[PDB]
RNA sequence: GGUUGCGGCCAUAUCUACCAGAAAGCACCGUUUCCCGUCCGAUCAACUGUAGUUAAGCUGGUAAGAGCCUGACCGAGUAGUGUAGUGGGUGACCAUACGCGAAACUCAGGUGCUGCAAUCU
RNA sequence: GAGAACAGAAAUCUCCAGUAGAACAAAAGGGUAAAAGCCCCCUUGAUUUUGAUUUUCAGUGUGAAUACAAACCAUGAAAGU
RNA sequence: AAGCUCGUAUCAGUUUUAUGAGGUAAAGCGAAUGAUUAGAGGUUCCGGGGUCGAAAUGACCUUGACCUAUUCUCAAACUUUAAAUAUGUAAGAAGUCCUUGUUACUUAAUUGAACGUGGACAUUUGAAUGAAGAGCUUUUAGUGGGCCAUUUUUGGUAAGC
């Protein structure tokens, strides 16, 4: 009745491309990203893309070609247990850790790791990976946040800090990091360092634990189960950072099965298409029964 | 406008429409 | 079946269409914040009619939204005034509903003559959980057909809880 | 009175398409243009910046300059009793390779390979193309295909 | 093969109504001390992944489905049109010779493919 | 379209539908939907130095416009603009 | 008119092959805009009414509207589609391939870009046909009221307009 759109409407509808239908990619963003100064003919523009899904973080390095986009390297959150992190895989510090991982990974696989060491004595300071004198002019890459809304202290910029401190030259101002004072234009390095090393949870332990034990139980349950104390929290992050700077080589999983086995199971499991002959027989039977006076 | 749209009670419109002091 | 399709209140919207700007508008504003714990907003009139005595953008009405436990308790405090007794045709065809009252002092604020005596219109927005599908930014989408609210669903829910009644039709 | 603006009488020429309004798919900017490429010009009404004047609609030229987001092109325009070369500056949106050369180079490389492989046995590679020769003698049998006889048709109003 | 992130081509990919969905993933989903934004932690912010559910999203199938795409000696060599005559006709216009050649209509078929990276009984 | 006191064909609020059927200073025609539309924040690139090119054309000028170069800038996290 | 530099070409009011661009003829309106005839089915808490009624979110008829599916006909300032004739570019030595030099440009990077060094590939060296030679420079006379014919076409009834 009312929910009926005319044939003319359907035949003159325009369709958005595909990712706009899915509400996934902003081509207006992609425009300003992927275009290359036409004088620099094939030198591709590299995007550090960041995406926050529920319970996981993805960061990647991508260039683009006509037949599709191609990736230099990727870094998921869920392998940080390899580097000594077991909980809170979506906190801002987790984002920092992932940024560091992807940075050292790309540099190691590109052969730049010895130079552009990055920063080790982290201090929450704002500084860019300056170009080494008469060197190879460090790698350059730009953020790609997707539709994710920008705002001060957003956990995506933790990934930015991860890449920067890893050594990627990623152009950025700092006026959105947590602790960027607003009424006056400065930054609190030590507060930033706190958010680096989990200040907002390490501190938050105290009030809740001395305040509300049952709440302190339902969430942070895993922390109690694996016996992590609040004060010790900075230590594991610090040890992680060294673990990443030791080995970013990306050991992949082993899959404990085969591509073919997965395909076969899902194939036999899935519902299938119905063919034209059966369709004709189906309509004929529907006639002969319902129309055929039952 | 409907035929009987705001048709009041005689003893209810006295506190409805007086419009002056 | 019925695992978690449980209906719940989104928002109570509180409206007052005070027909003029100035002091009586200001007093209208000073009515709600006590009732709401929350600062109100003022809406402008978007074209003259000259019979209601209004110009473009001369700021006529005041309305607020409230949600959660405070919203439901204030809803209850209104349905007590209306003695749990509402007419079918009040309900929206989508499953929303609303009503109006007069003499806001008949609940809460005693008289405070500096404020005056005003009537309101409450209106309730109703749905099932998992509604942020239509409201988030990334991967925006619509709700499934079977999953919407309906006249029948909302009246049945309003029956079973508050054990109230609906009028003639 | 009379009127000749910069974009006069382009009302249909610059309409976009049917069912193709909106932003442009990225492949166009993902193209790469070298000096000496032969390129066709088709205006795109969505990007008012750096458009070509209507006269250069549908023409074809040779690129000669490259800048950050545009291209320099050479065109020959017939004015009076001679040709004059005009130089244009166009954003990459109204631009696309004329695949005439794309196929022509295919012919050239295949041609060279053919020449070489033929020379591998010295057999007179015979390079040049030919127009459509008149077709050759042939025999037609009637097995199961007995000739069928037609005849003109009488007349009736058919309504 | 399923799923996710980034895509190309931009409906065979949209729309309408139903039905199903292992595992993983995605998701809805819980909370407000801190950065942060709101008339309102709805959107957006942050924390947990713990308290639950595949109901919805998403994917796939179903329809003498709308739409959409492809093809055909179906319509039609029609309409139209370049060239020619001391051709017809009072004229309006029309045949003829050498050439090119539609759309509508009808029928039949089809209802996403594919690149990079990771993960999945 | 369906609902909410006074409130009605028209005031304000809410939901559903909505390829543009609206708006974009002005005539008309193009173009535009996570915008070129509406609202908010910051600013003055409506700047400087002279060239090159397109339109009218004699390939003169004027008008208007386009693409760079060399500085100083604004904005944005950034690519860019 | 004077010549000049050269001697089969960096040519051509032409066709073919390959590849572009176009919104006229035609066509369409059970496709957008606009116009337009007729019934058919519904729909009024809602139009005007009348009939039954005290009124009813009560009933009957009527007119109109609105919606649904059909139907008859149109467009220079409408259009999904879309001709023929006209029209742009290419069909090689100023080429292609191979190796490696230069740069203050550009690249994460001897990566790229542009121009080169050196080497390889000829009359079938890259469709048709013709080429009366090809290209170049000056300088100056006359001219700047036009008219007619076929075809397309505007105002007007038309005109030897
Ligand atoms: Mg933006
Ligand atoms: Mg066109
Ligand atoms: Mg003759
Ligand atoms: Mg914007
Ligand atoms: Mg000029
Ligand atoms: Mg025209
Ligand atoms: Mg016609
Ligand atoms: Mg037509
Ligand atoms: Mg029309
Ligand atoms: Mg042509
Ligand atoms: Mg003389
Ligand atoms: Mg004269």
């Amino acid at each position: 009745q009312k929910d009926a759109k005319s044939s003319a409407y359907s035949s003159r509808f325009q369709t958005p491309f595909r990712r706009r239908r899915e509400g996934k990619t902003d081509y207006y963003q992609r425009k300003r990203l992927v275009t290359q100064h036409k004088a620099k003919y094939n030198t591709p523009k590299y995007r550090l893309v960041v995406r926050f899904t529920n319970k996981d973080i993805i960061c990647q390095i991508i260039s683009s070609t006509i037949t599709g986009d191609v990736v230099l390297a990727a870094a998921y959150s869920h392998e940080l247990p390899r580097y000594g992190i077991t909980h809170g895989l979506t906190n801002w510090a987790a984002a920092y850790a992932t940024g560091l991982l992807i940075a050292r990974r790309t540099l190691q696989k590109l052969g730049l790791d010895e130079t552009y060491k990055g920063v080790e004595e982290v201090e929450g300071e704002y500084e860019l990976t300056e170009a080494v004198e008469d060197g190879p002019r460090p790698f350059k890459v730009f953020l790609d946040i997707g539709l994710q809304r920008t705002t001060t202290g957003a956990r995506v910029f933790g990934a930015l800090k991860g890449a920067s401190d890893g050594g990627l030259y990623v152009p950025h101002s700092e006026n959105r990091f947590p602790g960027w004072d607003f009424e006056t234009e400065e930054i609190d390095p030590e507060l930033l360092r706190s958010y680096i090393f989990g200040g907002h949870v390490s501190q938050y332990m105290e009030e809740l634990a001395d305040d509300d034990e049952e709440r302190f139980s339902e969430l942070f349950k895993g922390y109690l189960a694996d016996d992590i104390d609040a004060d010790s929290l900075e230590d594991i992050y610090t040890s992680a950072h060294e673990a990443i700077r030791a080995d970013p080589a990306f050991k992949p999983t082993e899959k404990k099965f085969t591509k073919e086995q997965y395909a076969a199971e899902s194939k036999k499991y899935r519902q299938t298409k119905l063919s034209k002959e059966e369709r004709a027989a189906r309509v004929a039977a529907k006639i002969a029964a319902l129309a055929g006076q039952q | 406008a409907r035929k009987n749209r705001p048709r009041p009670s005689g003893n209810e419109g006295a506190i409805r429409d007086k419009t002056a002091g | 079946q019925n695992p978690m399709r449980d209906l719940k209140i989104e928002k109570l919207v509180l409206n007052i269409s005070v027909g003029e700007s100035g002091d009586r508008l200001t007093r209208a504003s000073k009515v709600l914040e006590q009732l709401s714990g929350q600062t109100p907003v003022q809406s402008k009139a978007r074209y003259t009619v000259r019979t209601f005595g209004i110009r473009r953008n001369e700021k006529i009405a005041v309305h607020v939204t409230v949600r959660g436990p405070k919203a439901e308790e204030i809803l209850e405090r209104g349905l007590k005034v209306k003695e749990y007794q509402l007419r079918d045709r009040n309900f929206s065809a989508t499953g929303n509903f609303g009503f109006g009252i007069d003499e806001h002092i008949d609940l809460g604020i005693k008289y405070d003559p500096s404020i005056g005596i005003f009537g309101m219109d409450f209106y309730v927005v109703m749905n099932r959980p998992g509604a942020r599908v239509t409201r988030r930014k990334r991967c925006k989408g619509t709700v499934g057909n079977s999953h919407k609210t309906t006249k029948e669903d909302t009246v049945s829910w309003f029956k079973q809880k508050y054990d109230a009644d609906v009028l003639d039709k | 009175g009379k009127s000749h603006g910069y974009r006069s009488r382009t009302r249909y020429m610059f309409q976009r398409d049917f069912r193709k309004h909106g932003a442009v798919h990225l492949s166009t900017y993902l193209k790469v243009y070298k000096v000496g490429d032969i390129v066709d010009i088709k205006a795109n009404g969505s990007i008012q910046k750096g458009m070509p004047h209507k006269f250069y609609q549908g023409k074809t030229g040779v690129v000669y300059n490259v800048t950050k987001s545009s291209v320099g092109v050479i065109i020959n325009k017939m004015v009076g009793n001679r040709y004059l070369e005009k130089r244009l500056n166009l954003r990459v949106e109204h631009i696309k390779h004329s695949k005439c050369r794309q196929e022509f180079l295919e012919r050239v490389k295949a041609n060279a390979a053919k020449r070489a492989e033929a020379k591998a046995q010295g057999v007179a590679v015979q390079l040049k193309r030919q127009p459509a020769q008149p077709r050759e003698s042939r025999i037609v049998s009637t097995e199961g295909n007995v000739p069928q006889t037609l005849a003109p048709v009488p007349y009736e109003t058919f309504i």
